C-alpha cells in the first residue's frame, strides 16, 4: 500500500547517498593504488584452496600474527602468454579499491622475480559450487538469499563503472555467517560504455559476448540469470559437453524451466535470460530496481540483507582457524621464484 | 531427466574461465 511506496521511495534516496560516498572512497583508491604491502616470507604456505586457468590460491598463515589468509599466485610469464596483462592489472587495481559487505577483501599484494601475489581474507566456508553440487539444488528461498546479495553487489560495482564478468558458483564463497564473498576479479574492468573482450566462463556468457558484439554491464545481469537458474535447478540453463555447443544454445533464445520452478521465478528468469539486452532486466530505464521490485523478491528485505541481519539458510561447518575441510584437495607444487626478474616492465604498476 | 543428463555430462566439475 501507500506504506510500502513510502518505504521504497525513501530507501532509494538512501542508497543513492550511500553509493555517492562509496564512489568517493573508491575513486581515491582507484587513483592512487596501494602497492608492495607485504612479502612472501612473512607467510607460511599451508595448502592449495583452489586453482584456476590463471593462478593458484593457497591458504597461508601470517608469521608475525598467526592470522590465516588466501593468497592468489600468478606466474607473470604465464599471464603474458595467456594475454592477461591488462586484465591482471585491472584485477588488482580494482580489488584493492572496492569496499562492500559481499566482496572479498584484499589484505596485501606484492610481486617478486616470477610471481604476482594477492593476499585476501580467507573465506573458509568453501565455494558455493561444492555445496550446490553436493546438495543437488537450493530451494528458492535459499537461492534468493544468495541472489539478493549478488544484486546489491552488482548495484555497487556498476555504480562505480565496473563490470564484473565472471559470475559463477566457483567464484562465490560462503563465509562463517553463511553469507557470500565474491572473489576472482580477473575480468573486472572499469569502463563507461561498451567493451569487446571474449572472456568469462562458457555456461555464463551472454549472447553478445559469444557473437563478438560489443557489450556492456548487462552481461552481468544475464549471468545473474544463469546463476539463479543453476542454483534453483541444480544444473545450468544451457549445458553440453563442448563450449561451442553451449554457445549455440545460449544464442538460440530458448530456455526450458524445471516443473518445480515457481511462476515468479520463471518470470524473473525470462527477463534476465533476455537475449535482447534492450529488454533485459537491470538494463532498463529503472535499472536494478526492476529486479529488486520483482515479485520473486517480494519477501526480500534489501536493507536487512545489506546489513547481514537475515538468518542465512545454511552455515558451513568450521572446526577452527586453518580448517580447509570445505575445499577440495589439489595437487601441490613448489612456488618457484627465479633468480632473474621476469616481465618487469609489464607489471611495473602492480 | 534433464538432471540425469547433466550429471552424465562432461562439465559437472569446477569450470575454469576462458579468454
Ligand atoms: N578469499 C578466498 N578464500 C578462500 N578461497 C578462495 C579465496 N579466493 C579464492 N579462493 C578459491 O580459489 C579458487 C581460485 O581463485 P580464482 O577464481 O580467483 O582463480 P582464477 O584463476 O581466477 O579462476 P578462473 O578460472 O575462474 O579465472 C576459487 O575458485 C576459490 O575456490
Ligand atoms: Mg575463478
Ligand atoms: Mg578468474
Amino acid at each position: 500500500g501507500n506504506a510500502a511506496a513510502a518505504k521504497k521511495g525513501s530507501e532509494q534516496e538512501s542508497v543513492k547517498e550511500f553509493l555517492a560516498k562509496a564512489k568517493e572512497d573508491f575513486l581515491k583508491k582507484w587513483e592512487t593504488p596501494s602497492q608492495n604491502t607485504a612479502q612472501l616470507d612473512q607467510f607460511d604456505r599451508i595448502k592449495t584452496l583452489g586453482t584456476g586457468s590463471f593462478g593458484r590460491v593457497m591458504l597461508v598463515k601470517h608469521k608475525e600474527s598467526g592470522n590465516h589468509y588466501a593468497m592468489k599466485i600468478l606466474d607473470k610469464q604465464k599471464v603474458v602468454k595467456l594475454k592477461q596483462i591488462e586484465h591482471t592489472l585491472n584485477e588488482k587495481r580494482i580489488l584493492q579499491a572496492v569496499n562492500f559487505p559481499f566482496l572479498v577483501k584484499l589484505e596485501f599484494s606484492f610481486k617478486d622475480n616470477s610471481n604476482l601475489y594477492m593476499v585476501m581474507e580467507y573465506v573458509a566456508g568453501g565455494e558455493m559450487f561444492s555445496h550446490l553440487r553436493r546438495i543437488g539444488r537450493f530451494s528458492e528461498p535459499h537461492a534468493r538469499f544468495y541472489a539478493a546479495q549478488i544484486v546489491l553487489t552488482f548495484e555497487y560495482l556498476h555504480s562505480l563503472d565496473l563490470i564484473y564478468r565472471d559470475l559463477k558458483p566457483e567464484n562465490l564463497l560462503i563465509d562463517q555467517q553463511g553469507y557470500i564473498q565474491v572473489t576472482d576479479f580477473g575480468f573486472a574492468k572499469r569502463v563507461k560504455g561498451r567493451t569487446w573482450t571474449l572472456c568469462g566462463t562458457p555456461e555464463y556468457l551472454a549472447p553478445a559476448i559469444i557473437l563478438s558484439k560489443g557489450y556492456n554491464k548487462a552481461v552481468d545481469w544475464w549471468a545473474l540469470g544463469v546463476l539463479i537458474y543453476e542454483m534453483a535447478a541444480g544444473y545450468p540453463p544451457f549445458f553440453a559437453d563442448q563450449p561451442i555447443q553451449i554457445y549455440e544454445k545460449i544464442v538460440s533464445g530458448k530456455v526450458r524451466f524445471p516443473s518445480h520452478f515457481s511462476s515468479d521465478l520463471k518470470d524473473l528468469l525470462r527477463n534476465l535470460l533476455q537475449v535482447d539486452l534492450t529488454k533485459r532486466f537491470g538494463n532498463l530505464k529503472n535499472g536494478v530496481n526492476d529486479i529488486k521490485n520483482h515479485k520473486w523478491f517480494a519477501t526480500t528485505d534489501w536493507i536487512a540483507i545489506y546489513q547481514r541481519k537475515v538468518e542465512a539458510p545454511f552455515i558451513p561447518k568450521f572446526k577452527g582457524p586453518g580448517d580447509t575441510s570445505n575445499f577440495d584437495d589439489y595437487e601441490e607444487e613448489e612456488i618457484r621464484v627465479s633468480i632473474n626478474e621476469k616481465c618487469g616492465k609489464e607489471f611495473t604498476e602492480f | 531427466t534433464t538432471y540425469a543428463d547433466f550429471i552424465a555430462s562432461g562439465r559437472t566439475g569446477r569450470r575454469n574461465a576462458i579468454h
